[PDB]
C-alpha cells in the first residue's frame, strides 16, 4: 504494497 | 370520496387531509405572535385555563426546544408535544453530528420536511398544528420561521397565528409602513415584550391579566419564558404609559 | 493525574495536561477536563479516543435530558457514563471522575473506573494511567475545606505525582464548580514545581 | 352495522362489534360451573357431543399441578390461551422455583387478550375460561372473557342458561363457602348448580366432566365412571 | 362523509371522530378522581358489585407505576391496564439510563406520546381510557388527567367516568374552600365522600369503595392502598355526609 | 511530514510531497492537501487511500450540509464528522489528519488521530517528519505571528522533515486560510529538490529492440 | 384499516381478464404509434413522436427508440418513465450474462427476463403493472435478425413486421399487405415510413415528429452496427422515399 | 401498527388513465408560472415569487435551488414536494455519480435520476405522486448548454425555450415568437423579463422575481485560487438590484 | 484426487485422470472416475478436497443442464468455462471456499475447433493445448514441451499421454492406480477402454 | 501465501510526445512452476488501456467488472469514458473492497480525445492514486522497474524513440525476477492509432 | 500508536 509524511 | 380520508390527490390538485388538518389547528382558539427587536426575539400567546381544577403551570403551549431555540405551538397539546419531543430529539441529534447548535431555520426546514412526508405518504396522518420558531441566531441574528401541516416554511419580520390572526397581521403590517424598518428599534427586550403585548390588545380589542398572556423571549445563547410576575410587571410598565 | 475535591462552596476540578504516545509527548498543553453540562464537569484519563467518544455521547444525553426534563442531577450524568462504560466494557478504556455543582446538594464526586462501577466519594484521585489511590492522605483531606486550601490540596497532590511520573507534566489546569458560577485555573511548571 | 369491520373501530357510542360478537361465540358454547370454599376450587363442565356416534368435546385443561380451567366457546382459542396460561406457569417454576399465583395467571390472560382487540389484520379470543387453582393465598376463582376482563369470584357461570347456576350459587353462597376438607360435597354443590342450566337433557356419565383442586389436592380431572358417583 | 369509519383521519371540521367515539366509552365507565394535597396525591374509584358473587377487596382496579406513582383509570379495564404495563416499561428504562425515579411531568408525557401515537395510523384503535396518575417526586406533588387524543394537563382535583360532572362540582368546592391547601389524611375522607355522592348517577348496583395515597409525610413519598382502620374511618364519614 | 500553524488572521497548513511503497518512493510530487471545502483544507498522513476517501466523503456530506443550512461549512462540523467516523472503524481506516479553516466562528487548527482522538493547538505537526517538524515548531512559534512569518515557520517545520525523515521528501506544498479572503493553495510552494542533469542520455538507436510480431488495435466502434 | 383503499391490482375479473393489465393496454393505444420491419440483411425500427411543440429540442432527443446494448435495441409505446426503469434493468441483465459467459445475450434471453419482470407485477406485490409496450429489434449468432414485442401482461411473441401504440389494427393490415420474405432493409425503411403516412393522427408526416433506427451488417465483414438516425438523415430518407 | 400500505395509491382506470398523474399536474396548473430559455452561450430560468403575507421575507423561500456547480432547478407547483426533491437532487448527484467518477453529473443523466424519484411516486406502495414540474438547466464539457422539464410522471422532455404553470399556454406562444438559434445570454434574459410581465399581475421587480443563469465560469465564486482546472461554477443566481437594471432598459 | 492431465490436439481433447481414492495409509477405490459430462460436447475433470470436489462438479453439471433445457441450446466450451471460473472466483472469497482444481475440455460445433480450459481454486483460468493440476505439471508440462505438436492426431495424443503417465510412474512417489482416459470430439464424448 | 506474488507479472507505462506507452509480461505462474505464456494483462475499454499485475483470478474479475461499468457508462452517457474518470472509477471499486481488497497492482493509459493531453496513472491495491507525468511501475519486479525507467526515460521522446526504451525497460526488469517474462507485449498509443508489438526475450 | 495521567 500500500502507498504510505 | 376516499380521496378526502387520505393524502392522495382530489380531481382538482388539492389534499383535502392537509386542509382539514390546518382547521384543527384553530380548535384551541388562541392567538399567538411574534417580532423581533434589536438584540432580541419576542413570541406571546393568548393563555386560557377554563377549568378551576386544573393546575395552570402546567398549561402552556411555549416550549424550550433547545437553549438558543423557542417554539409556540397553534393546535391541540397532544399534536403539539409530539412536534416538541421530535423537534428537541432533532436539535440534540445535529449538535452530536455537525459540532455546533442547530439554527432556528434549519429546524424549521426539517420539521416543515417531516410534515411534507405526511401529506405524501398515506399511512401517517399530518399534525394539525401550526409550529412558530424562534431564536437570535449567530450567523443571521433575530430569526421567526414558522412551519404548517402542508409542509410550507418561511422566515418572518414579525408573524401572528390563531383565529384572529388577520387582525394581528394587518396591525404589524401597518407598524412596519411607518417605521420603514424591518424589526422593532429597542434596545432591551423587556420593551419589544411591551411592543408585542401593546399591538396584541390594540388588535384583539381585549385586556389582559397576568394569567392571561403567556411569554417566550430569545436572546443571545439562551431562550427562556417569563413567570406571571415578570408578566406583571410587563403590563404594569404598558399601563403606565 | 486526576482528580476532582468537594469543598465548602462546590468542588474542583484538576488534573496535567500531558498526553503520550509511547515516551513522544503527543499533546504538552491538553484540556483533560471537559464540560458535559454547565456545572457537569468530568476528568478523562485512558484512551484519548474512547473518552472523548464517551464525553461527547454523555453531553448528548445530558442536553436532550435538560431540553425535557430540566437540569440534570450529578447522580444522572455518573450513571449514563457508567452506562457507556459498563455496557461497553469489551471495547474500552476509560476511567472517569464525574464533578458536578448542584443548588440542593452542592458539590459531589463520582468515579467511573476501568471496571464501569460507580462510586460516591468526597474527593477522588487516578494516577499511573487510571489507577485510582484510597487513602491518599486522608488526614490532608478535611470536608467544608476552603476554596484556597481545596487549590492548595489539589496543587501539592498533582504536583507530587508530576515529580514521580513521566506520564503526567506539562501545566496544572482546575475548574472550580460553585453557586457564583465556573472558573478556569491555569499553574505553570515554575509555579508547582518548587513544592 | 358501518363499525363492526374489524377490532380496530370504535361506534359512536364507543363499542366495540368485534369483541361484542367474539362474546357472543360464549353465550352458543356448553354451560360449565366454577365454585370454591376455602380449602377446594371446583369446575363442573356440561360437555357437549354432535351425535350420539360422536365423543363429547372436552371442556377443562389442565395448566399445571395447582391450576386448570374449563372453556366455552371456541376450542382452539382456549388451546391457544390454555398453552399460554401452561408457559407462564411453567416459567414462573423454572426461573423463579415459584408457582405462578392464579391472581398473576389472570393479569397475563387479560393483557394478551387485550392486544388482539386493539391491533388491525389479528381477531379478538372467541372463548370464555374458568380459572381454578390453589396458590400461597388459598384457593382460587377467575372469569376470563376475551374483552380482557377478568374477575375474581367465589363462584359462577358461563355458557347456554348459564344465568340458572349462576342465581342458584348467589342463593347457596353462605353454605357452599364454608364446605372446608370436605371435597364431595363441594362438588355435590357444584353439580347441583349446574342441574338448574339443564332443559329436557340431564347429566349422564359421559356427558358430566368435574375438575378440583385444594390443599392436599393436586389439579386432577374426573370423566367417564369417576363421575357416576354424583349422579 | 364516512369521516368517522377510520382512525387518524380528519372530518371537515378538523376533528378525529374516533377518539371522540372513545371518550364516549370512557363516560360510559365507573366513576374515578384524584385529589392533590399538601404534601402528595390521593386516588380512588367507584367499583360496582354486579353480583353477591365477587370476592370484596379482592378486584383491585387502581395500580402502582414504579414505586412513587399511582394509576386509576375509568372506560375499558383491559385499555387501562395495558397503558400501566407501557408506563412501567418507560419508567424501568429511564431509572436504568438516568438512576433516579422518574418525575411525574416526565412520566406524564411517556404516557401522553404513546396515547397520541394511538390516534396517527388507521392500523389502530385509540384507548378507551382516561388515565388519572400522580405521585411525589424530588419538586413535590404532581396530578394529572390524561384523554384518549393523547391530551394531558396538571390538575389540583380530577375526575372521569358516569359521576365526573357529580365529583368535579364537589372537587371545585375543595378547592374554593380550601387555598392555603388540603392535608392527605383529609384528602383520603372527602375522596371517600366524593365516590359516594358520584354513585347517585349509578344508584341500580351498590358498590364498594377503593382508595389509594402518596404522601412525603404519611407514606414516605410511595405509593400504598388505603386498608383497614383508616379506609373504615374514610367510608364512616362518606356514608354520615349522604344522611 | 504535515505542519499546521494559527497567525493573526487565519491558519495556515503545509505538507511534503512524497508517496512510499514500502523503502521506494512511488510518487516524488504526490499532493497531501486536501480540500473538504473552499475555506477548510486537510493534510493528510498515514494510509495514502484512507486519508483521500475519509476526506473527500466528508467533503461530500460537509457540502450537502451546507447547501441543506444555506451557511458557510464549518471546521468543527468536519471534525466532529471525521472523528465518528474513524472512531467507528477503530483504527482501522489509517487517516491521521490535519483539519484547518476559516469560516463565519473564525480560524480553527485540530488534529485528528486514525483511532478518532482530536486535538486543538496554535502550531500541530503530524506523520513520520512530526519529531522533525515539531522540534522546529517549538524552537520558532510565538504568539502573534504575521500570516508572512506563518508561511515561512510551516514550510521550514516541513524542510526540517524532508531534510532529517527518510519518510519525507521532495517539495513543500502551502494553502492559507485567511479570514475575509479566499484560501489561497501554493502548489510546489519550494521545489528544493530538483533532479541534477543526467551525464549521458540513453535514448536508443531504433530497432535495438527485437520485435516479435506488429498489429494495429481498434479502438473505434 | 388499510384494507379499505386497496385497488386489488392483481386480481381476476369474473370472464377471468386482469382488469390492470386491460386497462394498461387502454394506455397504450393512446401512445404515439412505433413499428418494426425484419429483412433478410437487417431490421428497421421507426416511431413517431407524441404532438410534437415548434421548441422541443429535437435533435438532442430521445423519447421513443433506446440501445439495450451493441447488438440490441427497442422501440417505446406508453409511459416513458416507465419505459426506463425497465431499460436499465435490461441494460444491467446484459451485462451480467456478457460478465458471465463472456457472450453477447442472445435476444430471446433478454426478452424472456424483462417479459418476466412485468408478469411479476401481475400475479403479486399489490403494484400497478408498468404501462409499457416493447418492440425488442436484435441480432445473435443463433436465429441472426429477430423482432419481438412485450406488453403488460408480460406475454412476448415474436415478428417478421409488428407495430404497437395507436392505430395498430390499421398499421398491421399495411403490413400485412405489402410484407414480403425475401425483402431489402432499404425497402423495409421504405414500407416503415409509408405505414406511419397513412395511419399517423397529424396532417402530414414531418422529419421533427419521427425517430429511427437501423440494424444492418453495414460494417466490414460478419459484424452489426446500429444506426439511430439523426434529424437531418430523417429529412434526407423522407425526401429520398418521396413523402416530402 | 406498522405502514400496511404496501400497494399501489397510483392505478391504471377503465380509460386508461392515471388519475393521481392527472391531478398532480391539475395542481401544477394551479402554481406559479415559472419558464426557461436556452441562449448560444448559456440558459435563464426565470420565476414570480408569490409572496404569503408581506411580513414573510421571500428572500429565506428560495424558489430557484443549486443542484450542482454547473445545474440549477425551478418548479411551479407544491413549493414543499420541490423543498424535498431538491434536497433528495443534490444527495443523488453526489451518491449515485460524483462519489464513483469524482465529477459533477451531466445535466440529462441528473435529471434522468430525478425523474427515477418521481417515477417511483408513481408506482410504489402507500405514497401519492410529487405534486411539481421541474424545469432543471444545466452546462456539462461534453453536452454544452441544456434545459429539461420534468413531470409528476417521472417523464422528462429537452426544451430550447418553455414555460409551466399557471400562464404557460400564453408563456410558450410569446416564446416561439421569440426564440431563434442566435440569442445571446443577455438577449435570453430580456426575453425572460418580458414574458413573465405577461403571467405576473402585482407588482414586477427584483424584490418579486427570481431568475439564475447558466453561464461562463466565476472564479470569484469558486472561494479559493491555486488549482487551474478548477475555474468555479456556472450556475448564478442574479441579485434583486441586477434585475432591476435590466428593467429600466426594458 | 491428485492427478488430471488434458490434451488439446488437432480436431479432439483429451482428458487424463487417476483412478486411486486414498483416505490415511488406506486406498479405498482403484475404478474412481474424477469426470462429469457438462453437455455432450463438453468434459469437466476436477481434483482438490474430498467431498467438495463432487460436489462442485456435480453442481456445475446441474447449472449447465438446466441452461441446456431452457435454451434448448448446447453452451460453448469458452462460456461454460467463463461460468465455472466466476463460480470458483465467488467461493475463494466465501465462508468456506470449495478447494476444487477442474480441467474443461470441449469441441465447440460453431468454430469446429477443440478447446482446453485449465482453471485452479481461485477462479485462474487459462486455456492451452495441454495442461495439469498438483504435482503432475512438473513432470508433464517439460515432456509436453518437447514432444507436443500442435497438428497432431487422437492416436499421436494417446501415444503422448502414455509417455506422460509412464514418466508419472516412474518418478510420482504415490501410487495413482492408472487412468481413466476420455476424447472430446465433434461426435462428442467416448471413454477409451483399455489404457 | 502472499496473493500478490503467486502468479507473478509486471505492468509499466510512459508517456512521450502526443503520445503514451503501456506494456506487460505474458507469464503466469503457480508458484514456481510457469503455467501460461499467453496471459496479457492489458486490456482496454474504448480508448483507454488498463493494465493489472497481482492475482489472477482478481485481474481476470476486474477486467470483466471494468468492462460491465464502462459499457453502461457509454449507453448512459452516449460517449466513450476518458483516462481521467476511468481513474477515479477505478480508485472507487477498489476502496468498495477496502477491508476484503482485490490482490492487484492496476495502470491506467490513454489521451483524452477532447484535450490531446497524454495520461498514465497508478494504484495501490486499495484504490490510491498515483497520477505522474513521467512513467507508472506495477508487478513483482516493481523496484527493478524503477530503476530502469528512472535512468532510461526523459521526456517528449517520438514514439519510435518511446517503443524502445519502454521496451527495453521492461525485458532488462523481466530478466531480474524469476516470476516475470516468457514473453512481452508493447502498445503504442497515438491520438487516433495504436500499434501492438510483442517482443523476443529469453524463455526462461 | 494511540494516544492516552
Ligand atoms: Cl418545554
Ligand atoms: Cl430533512
Ligand atoms: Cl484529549
Ligand atoms: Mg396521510
Ligand atoms: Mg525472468
Amino acid at each position: 504494497x500500500f502507498l504510505f509524511x | 370520496g376516499y380521496d378526502r380520508h387520505i393524502t392522495i390527490f382530489s380531481p382538482e390538485g388539492r389534499l383535502y387531509q392537509v386542509e382539514y388538518a390546518f382547521k384543527a389547528t384553530n380548535q384551541t382558539n388562541i392567538n399567538s405572535l411574534a417580532v423581533r427587536g434589536k438584540d432580541c426575539t419576542v413570541v406571546i400567546s393568548q393563555k386560557k385555563v377554563p377549568d378551576k381544577l386544573l393546575d395552570p403551570t402546567t398549561v402552556s403551549y411555549i416550549f424550550c426546544i433547545s437553549r438558543t431555540i423557542g417554539m409556540v405551538v397553534n393546535g391541540p397539546i397532544p399534536d403539539a408535544r409530539n412536534a416538541a419531543l421530535r423537534a428537541k430529539a432533532e436539535a440534540a441529534e445535529f449538535r452530536y453530528k455537525y459540532g455546533y447548535d442547530m439554527p432556528c431555520d434549519v429546524l424549521a426546514k426539517r420539521m416543515a420536511n417531516l410534515s411534507q412526508i405526511y401529506t405524501q405518504r398515506a399511512y401517517m396522518r399530518p399534525l394539525g398544528v401550526i409550529l412558530t420558531f424562534v431564536s437570535v441566531d449567530e450567523e443571521l441574528g433575530p430569526s421567526i420561521y414558522k412551519t404548517d401541516p402542508a409542509g410550507y416554511y418561511v422566515g418572518y419580520k414579525a408573524t401572528a397565528t390563531g383565529p384572529k390572526q388577520q387582525e394581528i397581521t394587518t396591525n404589524l403590517e401597518n407598524h412596519f409602513k411607518k417605521s420603514k424598518i424591518d424589526h422593532i428599534n429597542e434596545e432591551s427586550w423587556e420593551k419589544v415584550v411591551e411592543f408585542a403585548i401593546t399591538h396584541m390588545i390594540d388588535a384583539l380589542g381585549t385586556e389582559f391579566s397576568k394569567n392571561d398572556l403567556e411569554v417566550g423571549v430569545a436572546t443571545k445563547d439562551k431562550f427562556f419564558t417569563l413567570s406571571a410576575e415578570n408578566i406583571e410587571e410587563r403590563l404594569v410598565a404598558i399601563a403606565e404609559q | 493525574s486526576i482528580m476532582a475535591v468537594t469543598f465548602k462552596d462546590g468542588v474542583i476540578l484538576g488534573a496535567d495536561s500531558r498526553t503520550t504516545t509511547g515516551a513522544y509527548i503527543a499533546n504538552r498543553v491538553t484540556d483533560k477536563l471537559t464540560r458535559v453540562h454547565d456545572k457537569i464537569w468530568c476528568c478523562r484519563s485512558g484512551s484519548a479516543a474512547d473518552t472523548q467518544a464517551i464525553a461527547d455521547i454523555v453531553q448528548y444525553h445530558l442536553e436532550l435530558y435538560t431540553s425535557q426534563y430540566g437540569t440534570p442531577s450529578t447522580e444522572t450524568a455518573a450513571s449514563v457514563f457508567k452506562e457507556l462504560c459498563y455496557e461497553n466494557k469489551d471495547n474500552l478504556t476509560a476511567g472517569i471522575i464525574v464533578a458536578g455543582y448542584d443548588d440542593k446538594n452542592k458539590g459531589e464526586v463520582y468515579t467511573i473506573p476501568l471496571g464501569g462501577s460507580v462510586h460516591k466519594l468526597p474527593y477522588a484521585i487516578a494516577v499511573s494511567g487510571s489507577t485510582f489511590i484510597y487513602g491518599y492522605c486522608d488526614k490532608n483531606f478535611r470536608e467544608n475545606m476552603s476554596k484556597e486550601e481545596t487549590v492548595d490540596f489539589i496543587k501539592h497532590s498533582l504536583s507530587q505525582a508530576i515529580k514521580w511520573d513521566g506520564s503526567s507534566g506539562g501545566v496544572i489546569r482546575m475548574v472550580v464548580l460553585t453557586a457564583a458560577g465556573v472558573e478556569r485555573l491555569i499553574f505553570y511548571p515554575d509555579e508547582y514545581e518548587q513544592l | 352495522n358501518n363499525y363492526d369491520g374489524d377490532t380496530v373501530t370504535f361506534s359512536p357510542t364507543g363499542r366495540l362489534f368485534q369483541v361484542e360478537y367474539a362474546l357472543e361465540a360464549i353465550k352458543q358454547g356448553s354451560v360449565t360451573v366454577g365454585l370454591r370454599s376455602n380449602t377446594h376450587a371446583v369446575l363442573v363442565a356440561l360437555k357437549r357431543n354432535a351425535d350420539e356416534l360422536s365423543s363429547y368435546q372436552k371442556k377443562i385443561i389442565k395448566c399445571d399441578e395447582h391450576m386448570g380451567l374449563s372453556l366455552a366457546g371456541l376450542a382452539p382459542d382456549a388451546r391457544v390461551l390454555s398453552n399460554y396460561l401452561r408457559q407462564q406457569c411453567n416459567y414462573s417454576s423454572l426461573v423463579f422455583n415459584r408457582k405462578l399465583a392464579v391472581e398473576r395467571a389472570g393479569h397475563l390472560l387479560c393483557d394478551k387478550a387485550q392486544k388482539n382487540t386493539q391491533s388491525y389484520g389479528g381477531r379478538p379470543y372467541g372463548v370464555g375460561l374458568l380459572i381454578i387453582g390453589y396458590d400461597k393465598s388459598g384457593a382460587h376463582l377467575l372469569e376470563f372473557q376475551p374483552s380482557g376482563n377478568v374477575t375474581e369470584l367465589y363462584g359462577t357461570a358461563i355458557g347456554a342458561r348459564s344465568q340458572g347456576a349462576k342465581t342458584y350459587l348467589e342463593r347457596t353462597l353462605d353454605t357452599f363457602i364454608k364446605i372446608d376438607g370436605n371435597p364431595d360435597e363441594l362438588i355435590k354443590a357444584g353439580v347441583e348448580a349446574i342441574s338448574q342450566s339443564l332443559r329436557d337433557e340431564s347429566l349422564t356419565v359421559d356427558n358430566l366432566s368435574i375438575a378440583i383442586v385444594g390443599k392436599d389436592t393436586p389439579f386432577t380431572i374426573y370423566d367417564g365412571e369417576a363421575v357416576a358417583k354424583y349422579i | 362523509t364516512g369521516y368517522d369509519l377510520s382512525n387518524s383521519v380528519f372530518s371537515p371540521d378538523g376533528r378525529n371522530f374516533q377518539v371522540e367515539y372513545a371518550v364516549k366509552a370512557v363516560e360510559n365507565g365507573t366513576t374515578s378522581i384524584g385529589i392533590k394535597c399538601n404534601d402528595g396525591v390521593v386516588f380512588a374509584v367507584e367499583k360496582l358489585i354486579t353480583s353477591k358473587l365477587l370476592v370484596p377487596q379482592k378486584n383491585v382496579k387502581i395500580q402502582v407505576v414504579d414505586r412513587h406513582i399511582g394509576c386509576v383509570y375509568s372506560g375499558l379495564i383491559p385499555d387501562g391496564r395495558h397503558l400501566v404495563n407501557r408506563g412501567r416499561e418507560e419508567a424501568a428504562s429511564f431509572k436504568k439510563l438516568y438512576k433516579t425515579p422518574i418525575p411525574i411531568p416526565a412520566f406524564a408525557d411517556r404516557l401522553g406520546q404513546y396515547v397520541q401515537a394511538h390516534t396517527l395510523y388507521n392500523s389502530v384503535r385509540p384507548f378507551g381510557v382516561s388515565t388519572i396518575f400522580g405521585g411525589v417526586d424530588k419538586n413535590g406533588a404532581h396530578l394529572y388527567m390524561l384523554e384518549p387524543s393523547g391530551s394531558y394537563w396538571g390538575y389540583k382535583g380530577a375526575a372521569t367516568g358516569k359521576g365526573r360532572q357529580s365529583a368535579k362540582a364537589e372537587l371545585e368546592k375543595l378547592v374554593d374552600h380550601h387555598p392555603e391547601g388540603l392535608s392527605a389524611r383529609e384528602a383520603v375522607k372527602q375522596a371517600a365522600k366524593i365516590i359516594y355522592l358520584a354513585h347517585e348517577d349509578n344508584k341500580e348496583k351498590d358498590f364498594e369503595l377503593e382508595i389509594s395515597w402518596c404522601s412525603l409525610s404519611e407514606t414516605n413519598g410511595l405509593h400504598k392502598f388505603v386498608k383497614g382502620d383508616l379506609l373504615q374511618e374514610a367510608i364512616d364519614f362518606a356514608q354520615k355526609e349522604i344522611n | 511530514t504535515i505542519v499546521g500553524v494559527k497567525f493573526n488572521n487565519g491558519v495556515v497548513i503545509a505538507a511534503d510531497t512524497r508517496s512510499t511503497q514500502g523503502p521506494i518512493v512511488a510518487d516524488k510530487n504526490c499532493a497531501k492537501l486536501h480540500r473538504i471545502s473552499p475555506k477548510i483544507w486537510c493534510a493528510g498522513a498515514g494510509t495514502a487511500a484512507d486519508t483521500e476517501a475519509v476526506t473527500q466523503l466528508i467533503g461530500s456530506n460537509i457540502e450537502l450540509h451546507s447547501l441543506y443550512t444555506s451557511r458557510e461549512p464549518r471546521v468543527v462540523s468536519a471534525l466532529q464528522m471525521l472523528k465518528q467516523h474513524l472512531f467507528k472503524y477503530q483504527g482501522h481506516i489509517g487517516a491521521y489528519l490535519i483539519v484547518a479553516g476559516v469560516d463565519p466562528t473564525g480560524s480553527h487548527l485540530f488534529s485528528i488521530h486514525a483511532h478518532g482522538s482530536t486535538d486543538v493547538g496554535y502550531y500541530l505537526s503530524l506523520g513520520s517528519g512530526s519529531l522533525a517538524a515539531m522540534a522546529v515548531l517549538e524552537s520558532h512559534w510565538k504568539q502573534d505571528l504575521t500570516k508572512e512569518e506563518a508561511i515561512k515557520l510551516a514550510s521550514d517545520a516541513i524542510q526540517a522533515g524532508i531534510w532529517n525523515d527518510l519518510g519525507s521528501g521532495s517539495n513543500v506544498d502551502v494553502c492559507v486560510m485567511e479570514i475575509g479572503k479566499d484560501a489561497e493553495y501554493l502548489r510546489n510552494y519550494l521545489t528544493p529538490n530538483v533532479r541534477e542533469e543526467k551525464q549521458k542520455s540513453y535514448k536508443f538507436p531504433r530497432g535495438t529492440t527485437a520485435v516479435l510480431k506488429e498489429s494495429i488495435v481498434n479502438i473505434c466502434d | 384499516g388499510s384494507r379499505r383503499y386497496d385497488s386489488r391490482t392483481t386480481i381476476f375479473s369474473p370472464e377471468g381478464r386482469l382488469y390492470q393489465v386491460e386497462y394498461a393496454l387502454e394506455s397504450i393505444s393512446h401512445a404515439g404509434t412505433a413499428i418494426g420491419i425484419m429483412a433478410s440483411d437487417g431490421i428497421v425500427l421507426a416511431a413517431e413522436r407524441k404532438v410534437t411543440s415548434t421548441l422541443l429540442e429535437q435533435d438532442t432527443s430521445t423519447e421513443k427508440l433506446y440501445k439495450l446494448n451493441d447488438k440490441i435495441a427497442v422501440a417505446v409505446a406508453g409511459l416513458t418513465a416507465d419505459a426506463e426503469i425497465l431499460i436499465n434493468t435490461a441494460r444491467i441483465h446484459a451485462q451480467n450474462y456478457l460478465k458471465t459467459y463472456n457472450e453477447d445475450i442472445p435476444v430471446e434471453i433478454l426478452v424472456r427476463r424483462l417479459s418476466d419482470i412485468k408478469q411479476g407485477y401481475t400475479q403479486h406485490g399489490g403494484l400497478r403493472p408498468f404501462g409499457v409496450s416493447f418492440i425488442y429489434a436484435g441480432y445473435d449468432d443463433r436465429y441472426g435478425y429477430q423482432l419481438y414485442t412485450s406488453n403488460p401482461s408480460g406475454n412476448y411473441t415474436g415478428w417478421k413486421a409488428i407495430s404497437v401504440g395507436a392505430n395498430t389494427s390499421a398499421a398491421q393490415t399495411l403490413l400485412q399487405m405489402d410484407y414480403k420474405d425475401d425483402m431489402k432493409v432499404d425497402d423495409a425503411i421504405e414500407l416503415a415510413l409509408k405505414t406511419l403516412s397513412k395511419t399517423t393522427d397529424s396532417s402530414a408526416l414531418t422529419y421533427d415528429r419521427l425517430e429511427f433506427a437501423t440494424i444492418r451488417k453495414g460494417a466490414n465483414d460478419g459484424e452489426v452496427y446500429q444506426k439511430i438516425f439523426k434529424p437531418q438523415e430523417i429529412k434526407d430518407i423522407l425526401v429520398k422515399t418521396g413523402i416530402t | 401498527m406498522t405502514d400496511r400500505y404496501s400497494f399501489s395509491l397510483t392505478t391504471f382506470s377503465p380509460s386508461g388513465k392515471l388519475g393521481q398523474i392527472d391531478y398532480a399536474l391539475t395542481a401544477v396548473k394551479q402554481g406559479v408560472t415559472s419558464l426557461g430559455i436556452k441562449a448560444t452561450n448559456g440558459v435563464v430560468i426565470a420565476t414570480e415569487k408569490k409572496s404569503s403575507s408581506p411580513l414573510a421575507m421571500s428572500e429565506t423561500l428560495s424558489k430557484v435551488s443549486l443542484l450542482t456547480p454547473d445545474i440549477g432547478a425551478v418548479y411551479s407547483g407544491m413549493g414543499p414536494d420541490y423543498r424535498v426533491l431538491v434536497d433528495k437532487s443534490r444527495k443523488v448527484a453526489h451518491t449515485s455519480y460524483k462519489r464513483i467518477y469524482g465529477e459533477y453529473p451531466p445535466t440529462k443523466l441528473l435529471v434522468s435520476e430525478v425523474a427515477k424519484i418521481m417515477q417511483e411516486a408513481t408506482q410504489s406502495g402507500g405514497v401519492r405522486p410529487f405534486g411539481v414540474s421541474l424545469l432543471i438547466a444545466g452546462h456539462d464539457e461534453f453536452n454544452g448548454f441544456s434545459l429539461y422539464q420534468v413531470d409528476p410522471s417521472g417523464s422528462y422532455f429537452p426544451w430550447k425555450a418553455t414555460a409551466i404553470g399557471k400562464g404557460s399556454v400564453a408563456a410558450k406562444t410569446f416564446l416561439e415568437k421569440r426564440w431563434n438559434d442566435e440569442l445571446e445570454l443577455e438577449d435570453a434574459i430580456h426575453i425572460a423579463l418580458l414574458t413573465l410581465k405577461e403571467s405576473v399581475e402585482g407588482e414586477f421587480n427584483g424584490d418579486t422575481i427570481e431568475l439564475a443563469i447558466i453561464g461562463d465560469e466565476n472564479p470569484d465564486l469558486l472561494g479559493y485560487t491555486g488549482i487551474p482546472t478548477d475555474k468555479g461554477p456556472r450556475f448564478r443566481k442574479l441579485t434583486s438590484q441586477e434585475i432591476n437594471d435590466r428593467l429600466e432598459a426594458l | 484426487m491428485d492427478i488430471i492431465l488434458g490434451i488439446r490436439v488437432q480436431d479432439s481433447v483429451i482428458l487424463a485422470s487417476s483412478k486411486a481414492v486414498t483416505r490415511g495409509i488406506s486406498v479405498l477405490k482403484d475404478s474412481d472416475d474424477k469426470t462429469r459430462q457438462l453437455s455432450p460436447h463438453t468434459l469437466m475433470s476436477f481434483a482438490g478436497e474430498a467431498g467438495d470436489t463432487v460436489q462442485f462438479a456435480e453442481y456445475i453439471q446441474a447449472n449447465i443442464q438446466l441452461y441446456s433445457i431452457r435454451e434448448d441450446y448446447e453452451l460453448s466450451p469458452q462460456a461454460v468455462s467463463s461460468f465455472v471460473r466466476q463460480e470458483l472466483a465467488k467461493s475463494i472469497r466465501s465462508r468456506r471456499p470449495y478447494q476444487v482444481n477442474v480441467l474443461i475440455g470441449g469441441y465447440d460445433k460453431k468454430k469446429n475447433k477443440p478447446e482446453l480450459y485449465q482453471i485452479d481454486y481461485l477462479g485462474t483460468k487459462v486455456e492451452l493445448p495441454y495442461g495439469a493440476h498438483g504435482y503432475s505439471g512438473f513432470y508433464t508440462f517439460s515432456l509436453l514441451d518437447h514432444h507436443y505438436r500442435p497438428d497432431m492426431t487422437t492416436e499421436e495424443g494417446l501415444d503422448l499421454l502414455k509417455l506422460c503417465v509412464q514418466e508419472l510412474e516412474k518418478r510420482m512417489p504415490m501410487d495413482f492406480k492408472g487412468v481413466i482416459v476420455k476424447i472430446v470430439d465433434k461426435d462428442g464424448i467416448r471413454q477409451v477402454d483399455d489404457f | 501465501s502472499d496473493p500478490s506474488s503467486i502468479n507473478g507479472g509486471i505492468v509499466v507505462a510512459m508517456t512521450g510526445k502526443d503520445c503514451v506507452a503501456i506494456a506487460c509480461d505474458l507469464r503466469l505462474g503457480s508458484q514456481s512452476l510457469g503455467v501460461s505464456n499467453k496471459f496479457e494483462k492489458i486490456f482496454h475499454y474504448g480508448h483507454v488501456f488498463l493494465g493489472i499485475t497481482g492475482l489472477a483470478t482478481d485481474v481476470t474479475t476486474l477486467n470483466e467488472m471494468f468492462r460491465y461499468k464502462t459499457n453502461l457508462y457509454k449507453l448512459k452517457e452516449e460517449r466513450a469514458i476518458e483516462p481521467e474518470t476511468f481513474t477515479q472509477l477505478v480508485s472507487s471499486s477498489l476502496y468498495e473492497r477496502r477491508f476484503g481488497p482485490y490482490f492487484v497492482g492496476p495502470v491506467v493509459a490513454g489521451i483524452n480525445s477532447k484535450s490531446g493531453k497524454p495520461f498514465i496513472a497508478g494504484f495501490d491495491l486499495i484504490g490510491c492514486i498515483d497520477e505522474a507525468k513521467d512513467f507508472i511501475v506495477s508487478g513483482t519486479a516493481s523496484d527493478q522497474l524503477f530503476g530502469m525507467c528512472e535512468s532510461l526515460y526523459e521526456p517528449n521522446l517520438e514514439p519510435e524513440d518511446l517503443f524502445e526504451t519502454i521496451s527495453q525497460a521492461l525485458l532488462n526488469a523481466a530478466d531480474r525476477d524469476a516470476l516475470s517474462g516468457w514473453g512481452a507485449v508493447v502498445y503504442i498509443i497515438k491520438k487516433d492509432e495504436v500499434v501492438k508489438r510483442y517482443l523476443k526475450m529469453r524463455q526462461d
